DNA sequence: GGAGGCCAAGATCTCAAT
């Protein structure tokens, strides 16, 4: 509840972005930032505060916060990369100063690393590398600036652990038309299927956190969309 | 019941039902598939893997761990009495027709040689390596819904959790022994219809032009050439109509290119 | 219950390097990049997170101590729970997926699992990448070339006996012969590679077949060698690393940090300073860093940062500024309820 | 079991040069640079590490003893392992990953291979590069020209 | 900068003896035909016990053309520990 | 005498390069 104007936020991508099937939405990032600012994890409290900085569309039940859209320059375009996470079992970890291994004949039973419950996990995920990341929203520019600059939030999946989707140089520039939910009849964010918007069909919650709550039949845009950075700055 | 593993069992791996043995009443989930006991009717198999873990398996999930050397050959001569298992078949695929309840094994030449005569009466076997799966999917008139297992692999538990039914040529889910999370579902989806459309429209261009297009899209997808250079190349060789057929996702582009270069 | 944001810099006293599978091509070794070869590299936050998790694990091991017999009181299962976060015996609590604030008791008893999570319990510690500030702060370090210790220093030959000198001569001759033969095989393989692109679709198979067979001929040729399977004299490939004195921006956070969990984190950073190195190639003393973090929090009820203090890690010592940080460290040190088993 | 940090300076009495394969070009001989073509040079830590490793090897050779003929008990393989860190016979005690306290006995009995290590055994000694303090502390030396003596 | 990670007395003594023997011919690099490579170096040895806030200086090693100077009883103790340990098998 | 533990075996092949 405030004077909310439509803004476009452009951030410089520093790390490849991992997309969990559905493109990350800006309201998700702001929800995480507010869950860190408000020392509370209750969805009710965070949503109650999030509505003070993001416009909430009662009719659709979704925040005026667009999904991720990669901004490509002529110098660099959308690329394909993998997010590599591994177990590094150093000689310190495999030492008797840390744990007491089971002993047979006095020898220490070695950790079976090729497989089993104790295997080196070579977990790899697809990631996308583009020069810029762009979101559209309607809300307080000051609060969103502060949250994006100071909170521990990234764009994508598991920024807390892997630091995927690290960004900096958050630029917010005002828009003329609200392009946060719809644009020429195509949904720009997960919206209810009955909204009449076109897009890829899927099952997901409508408000953050998107891993919690009943999953309704939604319509969302393509997970990987690219726009030229020159055309994004036009506003 | 209404689980992808049941369809695989019925179509393909019910052949070794006689060798499974009788179930035991169990009180915990199937660690292999994770589904609730309410779809087991209370019966399951108690198994100990080489890691010495007590795992409960339903009938469909147990067929991946059953050794029937007289039916499935033997994979390692050093262990004469242990037959080839669906749970240890690296490099072997299968296209499963759910409605017709029939399956088609895609095994390489070595595995086919290891297979006894009695096997071929129960399961239709196609001689095709891992790289030749795409040829079989492309050329064959597929019947949907289907389950396409790309690689049975050794990690059964992750294969079983990753099984998904392909409802149309738009989204064929390639199922492997890698766990199918939502973050990596782009790698395990094949847009066969769009690949076939691109292959149909790739015939209007020269072989040199086709190779230029493939190399430019592959380099651009790996951030090896600047978009300006790629666009100049595409304009020069008149490949813009082809570029509009590719998905924006670089990983989908790479999957489609990998399909085109194989067919 | 508050969020502690660590904003600061990391200065490299020595080159800083890391090997990642997808960034290391066959053409050479490269740092992770968010794009092509012209993009600026970064030091992964996963490596920093792993180093700091190991430091916290060492803090816990030191705190708990050793049993009367001198053996560590952690078995393999607890060791992997604390170190990697996996549960190898299936004895871990499986919280219901619906709730978010789960494991409150476990988070209260085990600060390390609360900071750095386990499978099924999200961790409160977020550790970001180390993004460089400049534009030419990375270079191809390492390199060098392994030599033969007896062809460089002639005084070493006086130590060898006649049979050993003969063995050395045989070794050198075999190395030269194998080098020439393998060079010929590689030349033929490259000739195949150049015409591979011009080859027809049908020919795409057997050319790869001959390349494969050439590869096992190289392997068999190296197997034929008797004195040594590997050529002693060889160029060492350089590794890419951040230059000495590179300034890298680092961001770290603890979400809903109790005084005990934040105290464990500060203690881990204190213990990390004894050997403050990230990455690998430690044989060239790579990875050694000095960092200063400005610990800050959020003002309650409004979106205004509040500075609580500052942590400075230098080769000359660790400087913790701010009464709040000392309160956190003391709270961790005084707690008598933790059970990491 | 302590960590020792040797922080100090190397003062140069005669010009200090080194030929690194990836640093020299067709244009001319250049020192390895601290990142980039226009940055300050450095002396590689690899050269210092190799020199000190061979010095330690000779310490060990002298300490073990030399017979009346001036020959060391070590065969060729021991010399290569202690100085180059390379094994030629293939008898090096390879430690399969997962071994608890992998190098314990080897490190306790062989301080040289504990300090400097080999493939599969992390060495405890890390010897870093040498960085100049000021600017223009490098230059082109050597030069000259060979001439007919007659 | 040089460091030894988790150095016992014997291994530190071997390293210090390597530095002492290095001082006889303190030559780095190549082009020795022009006597290139002579150096003189001084290192300040410090140790840092994990869990503490400051390191403690053990001594200093000074390599000069006029000799080798080693200060601090700890470095002498390291050298004596190496030179008096007879359980080393280098084969 | 399971019971711990190790070791060898199992299909065919992966193009991106300032
Ligand atoms: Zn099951």
């Amino acid at each position: 509840m405030l004077n909310f104007k439509p803004y476009r936020v452009i951030m410089s991508s520093l790390t490849p972005v991992v997309i969990s099937g559905i493109a990350p939405s800006l309201d998700g990032i702001l929800y995480e930032a507010l869950s860190q600012a408000i020392p509370s994890n209750e969805p009710g409290v965070v949503l109650a505060r999030l509505k003070e900085i993001l416009l909430f569309n009662d009719e659709l039940g979704v925040f005026h916060a667009s999904s991720l859209r990669f901004g490509i320059t002529p110098e660099q375009g959308i690329g394909a990369t993998t997010s590599m996470r591994c177990d590094y079992l150093s000689p310190e970890k495999l030492s008797t100063a840390m744990f007491s291994p089971r002993t047979r004949r006095g020898l220490f039973t070695r950790v079976l690393l090729t497989g089993g419950p104790t295997k080196r996990r070579m977990t790899t995920r697809p990631a996308y590398s583009a020069p810029y990341l762009t979101f559209d929203f309607v809300g307080s520019s000051e609060a969103v600036e502060i949250l994006l600059n100071h909170a521990h939030v990234g764009v994508g999946y598991d920024y807390f652990s892997a630091a995927n989707g690290e960004f900096n140089n958050v630029t917010i520039l005002p828009l003329d038309i609200d392009t946060s939910i719809s644009n020429e009849g195509m949904a720009l964010r997960p919206v209810p299927v009955n909204s009449g918007l076109n897009g890829i069909k899927g099952v997901s919650p409508l408000i953050p956190p998107y891993f919690v709550g009943e999953k309704l039949n939604i319509v969302h845009p393509a997970p990987v969309r690219t726009q030229l950075i020159s055309s994004l700055l036009r506003g | 019941m209404n689980h992808p593993v049941e369809s695989v069992y019925s179509a393909l791996t019910s052949i070794l039902l006689p060798y499974m043995g009788e179930p035991v009443p169990v009180q915990r989930n199937c660690s292999c598939c994770g589904r609730a006991p309410s779809e087991f009717d209370g019966v399951g198999f108690e198994l100990v893997n080489a890691y010495r873990e007590r795992v409960v398996h339903c009938r469909p999930c147990q067929t991946f761990f059953v050794s029937a050397p007289e039916l499935m050959g033997v994979e390692n001569p050093k262990k004469p009495t242990t037959g080839q298992k669906f749970g240890m078949w690296s490099g072997v695929g299968a296209v499963i027709n759910v409605e017709d309840n029939s399956s088609v094994l895609l095994a390489p030449q070595g595995v086919v040689n290891k297979l006894p005569e009695h096997f071929f009466d129960h399961v239709e076997v196609i001689t095709a390596t891992s790289g030749q799966h795409l040829e079989y999917l492309f050329n064959t008139e597929l019947k949907f819904p289907l389950i396409y297992i790309q690689n049975f692999g050794v990690k059964t538990y992750e294969l079983v959790r990753s099984l998904r039914v392909s409802l149309s040529a738009d989204a064929i889910y390639t199922c492997a022994d890698q766990l199918l999370t939502r973050q990596n579902e782009v790698l395990y989806m094949l847009d066969l219809k769009k690949a076939k459309e691109l292959h149909q429209e790739i015939k209007n261009y020269s072989k040199k032009e086709m190779d230029i297009f493939i190399r430019t899209v592959t380099l651009l997808a790996y951030s090896r050439i600047t978009p300006e250079a790629a666009s100049n190349e595409f304009k020069k060789n008149n490949l813009i109509p082809l570029l509009l057929l590719l998905p924006t996702d670089p990983h989908q582009r790479l999957s489609i290119l990998h399909l085109l270069k194989k067919v | 219950m508050r969020t502690l944001n660590f904003n600061g810099k990391i200065s490299t006293l020595e080159p800083l390097t890391v090997t990642v599978k997808n960034a290391v091509s066959t053409s050479g070794h490269r740092l992770p990049r968010n794009g092509g070869f012209n993009a600026a590299p970064y030091f992964p936050g996963t490596s920093i997170r792993g180093t700091l998790r190991h430091a916290a694990h060492k803090v816990i091991v030191d705190r708990v101590g050793l049993n009367a017999d001198g053996k560590s009181p952690f078995d393999l299962a607890e060791h992997f729970m604390l170190a990697q976060g996996v549960d190898i015996n299936g004895e871990a609590e499986t919280f219901a997926p619906g709730e978010i604030n789960a494991g409150a008791e476990l988070r209260s008893k085990n600060p390390l699992i609360s900071l750095f999570g386990r499978w099924g319990l999200s961790g409160k510690v977020g550790i970001g990448n180390a993004i460089p500030d400049g534009d030419n702060q990375w270079g191809m370090f390492g390199g060098g070339a392994r030599s033969i210790m007896f062809q460089r220093d002639e005084s070493l030959m006086e130590f060898l006996e006649t049979d050993q000198v003969d063995r050395l001569e045989r070794l050198l001759e075999e190395q030269a012969e194998a080098s020439v033969d393998i060079s010929q095989i590689k030349t033929e393989q490259d000739a195949l590679k150049k015409a591979m692109k011009s080859a027809d679709k049908d020919t795409k198979a057997e050319l790869q077949i001959k390349v494969r067979e050439l590869d096992e001929k190289i392997q068999a040729r190296k197997d034929q060698k008797q004195e040594s399977r590997e050529s002693i004299r060889r160029p060492i490939d350089p590794y890419e690393a951040f230059i000495t004195g590179a300034e890298l921006s680092h961001r770290m956070s603890i979400k809903n940090a109790t005084d005990e969990e934040a105290g464990l984190f500060i203690s881990a950073l204190i213990r990390f300073a004894a050997e403050p190195r990230f990455g690998g190639h430690a044989n060239h003393n790579c990875g050694l860093v000095e960092a200063h973090w400005t610990v800050t929090t959020w003002k309650p009820g409004e979106l205004v940062p509040v500075t609580l203090g500052e942590i400075v890690i230098t080769p000359n010592g660790v400087e913790i500024t701010g009464d709040e940080l000392f309160a956190m460290v003391k709270a961790f040190n005084e707690n008598q309820s933790f059970d990491f088993t």
